């Protein structure tokens, strides 16, 4: 099982964003339950938003150490 | 078969039953 | 016998660095192939990808620094 | 003067905008001269919609061949 | 016929597509004849985009595995 | 009789919306004729709401190509 | 008779590859500056402008790409 | 018969090593200028395209270090 | 007399090529400053904006290839 | 007549399929200053801009390979 | 007091955009003291549309004058 | 005195060329601080950046190919 | 502690973003307690509105602020 | 005592340059994968990495440069 500097950093965002997606799943599944009150769509809405706001800082941080050591590597010789 | 005439379609029929 | 000199030492020297990385690429793309949707893989096959990516470029630009190293000593036997 | 294959393809629409302009004036005035109808406010609505629709085709227009050939520059070498 | 690498890797992501062109294309036959509701059209949404995520993976992971070979031919000097 | 890709999928698209369009006609001339009713005005809203989203959807299903063809010719190098 | 190389070969490739689209392109504008809001005519529209717009990328890219394999295997005459 | 050395003999063994690469390069390229928005034809093109580089990349660049490496050899035996 | 290189004569021919651009810009953006949502010169501003962009893009990358084309030359010579 | 040695005979036989390239180049050029933006024109100047680098490159990197060999050839009788 | 290229086009629009920012207040305050008429709210309204076009017309001009000449400087290598 | 050589001749002009702009935008920084709605402030903000921006870019760029120049007549000496 | 050319304008920014952190709060609590008059909605949504205008503002600046010198580390050769 | 030659000083001068750069950016990273909402946590996010890539690449660029340098004087010993 070999991890990296890169794959420890999407593992320490993946321990959050698998429980966020399974906390917005539960959400949503709440709003079926009583798809009256506005505020359960809001909490639901909030939620997916913190949820892509996890995997699209996850992804920066996968490419912002993928360009400079690449960088880094370019200047190798 | 266009929708310029189906607006004036509109615009004329919401006439045509005022009076 | 697979012979292996200084060059060939260094690049077994990263093949052995890393376990399997390639074989995570290929198991990384082989599950990407079915479900190309999921969070955690796709996390996966991303990271690994790019460590394979940084992987390469770097036993190349080894290679050709070496190259040039041992170019520079062997060309002033003269 | 000088116009180039964007000035042609804007002044394309140029002779359809000023007819639209004319058009839409009447309308007001002859909405002011009597109000007590729903088929001049239609007929605000189907126009006002058409030169909104002119006006957002023509800038669709000159902005598709601005990256039909933003591209073909970038890479120009 | 021939095979290498990078069509191998497009392959890959070719037997995804082998059915997925067919159940998007039943999924658009299908909102044809009742696309009112908000339902068949949110699912037609999702499995087109999911389409586009599919392809677009495939167009990436292709072109990566150009930059990685192409350093060692251009680094074989 | 040229037909691309993109041309392809607006034909699966010109054929429904040529039937909503008209019957959304022979819906509206009806309830001008006789507008004493509720169920009619509810009859051509459903019609003219088939015909629009339908409309959208073909809108929204060709650029969803258009970004996907796009990226592959970003990575086509 | 006009030269084409292999550069002028591809492209030309593609400009016969495309039967009318630059005049069914002007003709969709030309169009569109009378009976806009038909959808037979505005979808067409732009149905065939995107056509356009991906086969002139796709020549773009094209020709550039194989300049780039020209200019390569040039650069190792010397 | 036509007359081959260590370096033609290697570019002529790495050609037939490969099959049909041209003519495939070639029929991909005419169905694309067919209909230049499938995505499928697209994928298709742009993969034997990046292949057929990496092809004639490699060839050029083997030659050219066993130019190099013949032309070291060479210039000694004086 | 003004000194002229081929890349000046290049660059030279782009400007004498348009007639006034920077000119017809300058009073597209004079008027706009004072009829702001005005038609038949807010798209005239955007259609002059985009093709002086366009023009100074294909100069400027025009006279950057020739500069590479030239640059190959003369080092070529050694 | 003027001379024409070896290295100018090639450079002069490495111009009967190419031409009329340049002044191809001149009058695309030409074209594109009269109207910058019709992306048939630019795409084809482009291709034709290309294929004289392309000819350049080709033409400078073989008549200095032919410096080469035949430095190499006149430096033995020394 | 330097003063470079894009510093004259923000100026182009400085002498406009205060006054319409100045003008929206007098519009404001002018409708805060008859409230009860929609005779003055479509000026105002206008006025703050008009304002904004300013806002939005200086983004475009400032933004396009950076881009052109990155690229020239880009090339300029 | 610090003795300043062509390359900081051309970067010592270069900032003489603007008079207070480092000044200005750190005045447009903190003026944006303190209220970032002002519309005049806020255009004189972007303004000031662009140009910071442009000025800075273009200088190290200047100055690089000034080296790359030197660094082309420096290599021939030998 | 540490702190570069960029540390310096985000917490120059976070001088200011602060007091709308403890501000958007307290204007939320008003708007709880009489929710009847707009005047408190309006309040909110435009202090919310300049929430994000300071976060743009200061991604803005270290975007810009990292994009000046990062063309020129391509060129420090 | 390890040695340290003038590029191993240049990069132990780097490294004292900045306090802790490499702890910030790892704590900032950590408070990210705690809770990334807070605009001064982000806010500090983005400035610290930032501020590492500018580190590494300037740092990366300068021990370049310098070993360039050092080679062209080894070179121009003999």
């Amino acid at each position: 099982p070999w991890s990296g500097y890169l794959d420890d950093v999407s593992a320490k965002f993946d321990t959050g964003v698998d429980n966020l997606q399974t906390q917005v799943t539960e959400a949503l599944d709440k709003l079926a339950a009583k798809p009256s009150d506005p505020a359960l769509l809001a909490a639901y809405q909030s939620k997916l938003s913190e949820y892509n706001l996890y995997r699209n800082a996850q992804s920066n941080t996968v490419k912002v150490f993928k360009d400079i050591d690449a960088a880094i590597i370019q200047n190798f010789r | 078969i266009s929708d310029a005439e189906i607006w004036d379609m509109v615009s004329q029929n919401i006439s045509a039953i005022g009076d």
